């Protein structure tokens, strides 16, 4: 078991771009997905992305195609997300979760996850 | 040494400051026998008592599976009419039900010998990991070419089952023998009760009821003949205790024991019958020592109370004012004490307290002198062997030193907890389990090492004897006095007999390359502090990529303790979805053979879409696309397995590696095998002597000497660029 | 292997027995010396009867003899077919139904596609006669480079002294091209130039 | 009495010990011990034990039913004539 | 522990109307959820439509919404599936499927399958 904090929220205006850092207490390289869910405001908490074991596979959801990237360093336990060009829907806890890689786009295989933080963009 | 029987390695070690653990390795050559081979280890100071141990070599691939042929009952009732009917339990060694076939056999052992029914050969279906079949009682008879069922008594049956895998890419014989056909499901011994009984007191007959393979039975009511009333039960040892009254006369007991069993006929009740004599007093002085011992079972820790009975006449009392008594264990004496006994009381009571260092069992001899019985000495003795419960005399626990929630993982780091005596020395093994699967016999039990043991004591007969001097050497002891009274001779060492997406480039899978039939060879020692005697210590193994179940076993070796064999503890390394490569032994170079990839699948619910890939090795050929690397993709069935099929001529002699791997479409999980085969010429082993010579200084040769010129090996149907091994021995002709 | 010199003083009586154990070669032997196999694929001239209307639709016959004095017991034919290839499962079917040949039932009740391998039983295998089954193959996708599929025979008490035949409709005996001379082969499954 | 068994359950066989202390003068004026069960506050089983002469101590195998639950008080006399004439009774008792 | 059959696949041209039945063999009324799952030849088993233990609340996939209707029946312990305007993308295996009713929208909570019925499309 792992445990999970997640650094990096705030204010950021329209257009901007943010980036964030999934910091896991323990060794990152036996999971084999980790992934980046956001929540919104009287919404769910849907898929945004996932990263492979040696990070040669990304998926993402629909709505964050073109804008999302998500990286995975193994030498120090850190999984990054970086937003380019938001959109004033973005606004959202954002949490990061690690799971076994079985079906890494549903977050029912995600078991630890971490606090998340609040992301506000501006419009 | 070799199945010819000649010492093919010879070595002298020495166990000083070694903590009695001598670790030690042999390279097979590959030019060998194939068969039993054995390893002899002595002492040097006693070259006659040889120990032995038995290692199988033979050319293999370990199974994927097990497969357990369990009768529904373990004998066979000659007069039941439904026939002997078995169950097939074929089942994954991660722990996985097998879907498949089984052929199975049938037939009679009779004796050193067997012979097969070819009309009892069935093939059957195995569904969820288990298949049923019956062999017929009539094909039983006509199978046999002797008439009549009652000749069929005392022949064993045997059962060979070959399971085939669906996939067809494993299949596993194996064979349940040694079921025999008996009238009576129970038999009944007498080797734990003594054959000697006071006259006038009562004969313990200590009744050792079997299962008639060999296993002991329990809860089941066995009675004297003739005396109704005493109707005992059979304990968790197979042996039921029946005090019986004997009359005061000098005469031969004929005792009858039958089984009383509610659920059986009058024919099926096991009976034996023994002939037990009187105790043999001197000059009929009628003066005995009943030992009664009101026993069970007794772990160590435990106490019991001896009872001193005498029997003599009361002019002659007061003159015995003690019994001494002793301890032998492990056939020397363990503690000798005398018991006071205050004139008057014709019982007594020692209270013995059973330590650790009762193990594995111990015959309490008692015995008295009287001088004014008659005009001379007298020596009157007792003595009955109490059978500890067998185990460690220390302890040893291998278990889980983390939670163990979670199944472990291919190259998972995982923490052994052993706990044991402190300062033992523990040595281990972790042994993949297809190894048993191919052979089980010859492995280091605690239980082998209490009937070594037990099969080296001293003691002859349990309980009494034929008079003092016969208790005395039944017990293992000689008894000298100054007066003349001794036990007779004993002289005999032994006891007298009676296109694009690339998925596989995407992923970075490293692949299983470590698969070790055997390891975790370590050497340990508890030094840590103990908590009530127990030192615990925690290990942090690294697991190997079989996925199978490890079989870890571990010898504690204590200086205040001695040897203790743990109890196996099985560590199961199981993934939802892996790669088996069914790679053979051995490969003919330049011939064309097919390999298989069987991929597994173990989700509840979902099907996998999986690209496998075999990566290219110039040393063999096969099929040359645009792109070099050979891939496809296949679709497994939720919890089913799939046979992916490779041809490949090799080219090159030696050991080659073969690479599969697969990953998962719109999944985050990969897998690899890296397994190396065995690439050989096209010619087969086969041995040529070279010469057969006697040597003799005295009749050939000059000038004491004599000169054997060895030529260099006249083959001419060798296989170019190939090894040969020339082996020579030399043996002393023994003359009269 | 050289010539070696014993020089035996004292006095007794001894034996010097020396024996090199060496790889001989083999003649007259194939390793199907319990078994004869003869696996055939033919293309189906009629081009019509399938209802699937697969591409290339072969039909394969496999014969296979036992090599002694009398019939052979319960004997294993494990087909694994070609690359892209799957048998027909009406054939499967009726060769199921016949009295001396099993299919199981989970070799007919899975898809007509996934089903690469396939095992057949057979009761007896006769030792005068060639015992010759065959059956419908369809193209279910084509691809590029077939690989040639393995038909192998085994009694049931032995996986060794089997009989592993080769398959392929453009290969002799369904074998890869190597060239070989004086036991030494290369590939020769790459293109001419 | 001698009762020398540690749990008792049903089914189980106790072997009870009936030892005599007694001088050899009035040696076979006694064959039998007589023995009681007390189960319950009631009589359960009553019976003999046939004690031929010579025999110092015999052993009554007790079969231990399910009715035996949850004690039970043996109790064991016999009955002599004395030196001096008259009926001498011993008893004993244990509870199991 | 239900056992899961369903009916209805076949061949249909576009813009047709198809009519799936799937029927169980134990108790529907303790089954919270019960959805149907599409499979395309050579894509995974995504999301098409689930229903509710009372039939009020429905799910349906963001390319089926405006064309698929899911409908259930307590009493003879059966379920419906009717489209209309089927577009030619829409031939696949379709599973009928059980679940506790956490997550209806994903697969991996629907611990009881259906074996499927094919459901072609000509264009
Ligand atoms: C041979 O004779 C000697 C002397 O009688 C025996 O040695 C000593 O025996 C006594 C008991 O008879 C042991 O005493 C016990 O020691 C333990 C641990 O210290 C203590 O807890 C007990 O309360 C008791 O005092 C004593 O240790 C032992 N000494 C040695 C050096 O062994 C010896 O046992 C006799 N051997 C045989 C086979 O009879
Ligand atoms: C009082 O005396 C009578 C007879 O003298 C005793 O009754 C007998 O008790 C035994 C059990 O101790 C009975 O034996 C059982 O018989 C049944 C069949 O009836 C059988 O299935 C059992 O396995 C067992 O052998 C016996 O039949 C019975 N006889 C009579 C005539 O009732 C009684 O126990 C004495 N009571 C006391 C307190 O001493
Ligand atoms: C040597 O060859 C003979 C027959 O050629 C064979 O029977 C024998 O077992 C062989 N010995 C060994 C040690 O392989």
């Amino acid at each position: 078991q792992v445990q999970l904090v997640e650094t990096g929220g705030g204010l950021v205006q329209a257009g901007g771009s943010l980036r964030l850092s999934c910091a896991a207490s323990g060794s990152i390289f036996s999971i084999n997905a980790m992934g980046w869910f956001r929540q919104a405001p009287g919404k769910e908490r849907e898929f945004v992305a996932t990263i492979n074991r040696s990070g040669g596979r990304t998926y993402y959801a629909d709505s964050v195609k073109g804008r999302f990237t998500i990286s995975r360093d193994n030498g120090k336990n850190m999984v990054y997300l970086q937003m380019h060009s938001l959109k004033p829907e973005d606004t959202a806890i954002y949490y990061c979760a690690a799971g076994t890689g079985w079906s890494p786009q549903t977050d029912c295989e995600y078991n630890y996850w971490g606090q998340g933080t609040q992301v506000t963009v501006s419009s | 040494e070799n199945p010819e029987g000649i010492p093919v390695k010879q070595d002298s070690l020495s166990s000083q400051n070694q903590l009695g653990v001598l670790p030690l390795s042999w390279d097979i050559p590959e030019l060998v026998n194939m068969g039993q081979w054995k390893i002899r280890a002595y002492y040097e100071n006693s070259p006659q008592q040889v120990f032995s141990t038995e290692f199988e070599v033979k050319e293999y691939v370990l199974p994927s599976f097990e497969v357990i042929v369990e009768p529904t009952e373990k004998f066979y009732y000659i007069y039941n009419e439904k026939g002997l009917e078995v169950t097939i339990t074929a089942r994954f060694l991660y722990g996985k039900k097998v879907e498949g076939t089984a052929f199975v056999i049938f037939g009679i052992q009779d004796g050193e010998q067997r012979i097969s029914l070819p009309e009892s050969l069935k093939r059957i279906p195995i569904e969820d990991g288990s298949g049923e079949v019956v062999l017929s009682r009539k094909v039983l008879l006509d199978g046999v070419q002797n008439p009549r069922a009652e000749d069929l008594v005392g022949k064993s049956l045997y059962v060979s089952a070959t399971v085939i895998l669906h996939s067809g890419s494993d299949m596993v014989q194996a064979e349940r023998s040694g079921i025999p056909i008996v009238t009576s499901p129970y038999q009944i011994h007498f080797t734990k009760t003594p054959k000697y009984f006071k006259p006038g007191m009562p004969f313990d007959l200590m009744v050792f009821v079997t299962n008639p393979d060999g296993s002991p039975a329990y809860r089941v009511p066995v009675a004297v003949q003739g005396e109704d009333t005493v109707q005992s039960l059979t304990q968790g040892d197979g042996v039921a205790k029946l005090s019986i009254n004997t009359h005061p006369s000098q005469k031969p007991l004929s005792i009858t024991v039958r089984t009383k069993k509610q659920e059986l006929s009058e024919a099926e009740q096991a009976t034996r019958t023994m002939q037990a004599l009187p105790y043999s007093t001197v000059g009929n002085s009628n003066n005995y020592l009943h030992l009664s011992v009101l026993r069970t079972e007794l772990r160590p820790g435990e106490t019991l109370n001896v009872n001193f009975l005498l029997r003599m006449d009361r002019a002659h009392e007061a003159k015995i004012r003690y019994y001494t008594y002793l301890i032998m264990n492990k056939g020397r004496l363990l503690k000798a004490g005398r018991q006071v006994r205050e004139p008057g009381q014709d019982l007594v009571v020692l209270p013995l307290s059973i330590t650790t260092d009762f193990i594995p069992s111990f015959r309490l001899v008692a015995y008295y002198t009287l001088i004014g019985a008659s005009g001379q000495r007298e020596v009157v003795a007792d003595s009955v062997w109490v059978d500890v419960k067998d185990s460690c005399v220390g302890s040893l626990v291998v278990k889980s030193g983390q939670s163990e929630d979670r199944q472990p993982v291919p190259g998972q780091q995982m923490t052994l907890k052993i706990e044991g005596d402190h300062g033992a020395r523990v040595v281990l093994v972790a042994v993949d389990k297809g190894v048993f699967v191919l052979n089980k016999k010859n492995k280091l039990t605690q239980s082998k090492i209490w009937d070594v043991v037990e099969k080296a004591d001293i003691g002859c007969t349990p309980g009494s004897g034929k008079d003092y001097a016969g208790v005395f050497s039944d017990a293992g002891l000689t008894f000298t006095s100054s007066s003349g009274q001794q036990t007779a001779q004993r002289a005999e060492l032994q006891c007298p007999q009676p296109l694009d997406e690339d998925i596989i480039a995407e992923e970075n899978i490293v692949s299983r390359s470590e698969f070790p039939e055997s390891w975790l060879w370590n050497v340990e020692d508890l030094k840590e502090p103990p908590k009530n005697g127990i030192s615990t210590k925690l290990m942090n193994i690294f697991l190997k990529d079989s996925i199978t179940t490890w079989e870890i076993l571990a010898v504690s070796m204590s200086d205040k303790k001695g040897i203790c064999v743990a109890d196996p503890f099985e560590v199961t390394v199981m993934q939802d979805f892996f790669i088996d490569l069914r790679l053979p032994y051995s490969v003919v170079r330049n011939e064309q053979v097919e390999i298989r990839a069987v991929l597994y699948n173990y989700r509840q619910n979902q099907e996998l879409k999986v690209r496998v890939e075999l990566l290219h090795n110039p040393a063999f050929c096969s099929l040359a696309t645009t792109k070099r690397r050979h891939q496809q993709t296949v679709t497994i069935p939720p919890k089913s397995s799939l046979s992916v099929p490779y041809v490949i001529v090799p080219l090159k002699t030696g050991l080659q590696e073969v690479e599969v791997k697969a990953a998962v479409y719109h999944h985050f999980i990969s897998d690899g095998v890296r397994k190396s085969l065995k690439v050989v010429p096209e010619g087969i082993r086969m041995n040529k002597t070279v010469a057969v010579r006697t040597l003799d200084p005295e009749r050939l040769g000059r000038e004491g000497v004599q000169k054997e010129d060895i030529p260099p090996a006249d083959l001419s149907d060798q296989v170019p660029d190939t090894e040969s091994e020339t082996r020579i021995l030399l043996q002393g002709t023994p003359v009269a | 292997n050289e010539g070696f010199t014993v020089t035996a003083e004292g006095k007794g009586q001894g034996t010097l027995s020396v024996v090199t154990m060496y790889h001989a070669k083999a003649k007259d032997q194939l390793t199907c010396n319990k078994f004869d196999l003869k696996v055939t694929i033919k293309p189906a001239p009629e081009t019509e009867k399938r209802p699937q209307d697969a591409k290339n639709t072969m039909i394969l016959e496999i014969c296979t003899r036992y090599r002694g004095d009398q019939d052979a017991t319960m004997s294993i034919l494990d087909i694994s077919m070609m690359t892209g290839f799957a048998p027909d499962t009406d054939d499967l079917k009726q060769l199921a139904n016949g009295v001396d040949r099993y299919i199981s039932k989970y070799e007919l009740d899975k898809a007509f596609s996934d089903r690469n391998t396939l095992i057949i039983y057979l009761d007896k295998v006769s030792h005068s006669e060639d015992d010759c089954l065959a059956f419908k193959v369809h193209q279910y996708f084509n691809v590029e480079l077939i690989q040639p599929g393995a038909v192998k025979v085994y009694a049931y008490y032995n996986l060794e002294e089997s009989c592993t035949r080769f398959y392929h409709p453009e290969k002799e005996d369904g074998k890869l091209n190597k060239l070989c001379r004086d036991e030494l082969c290369r590939c020769a499954e790459e293109n001419c130039f």
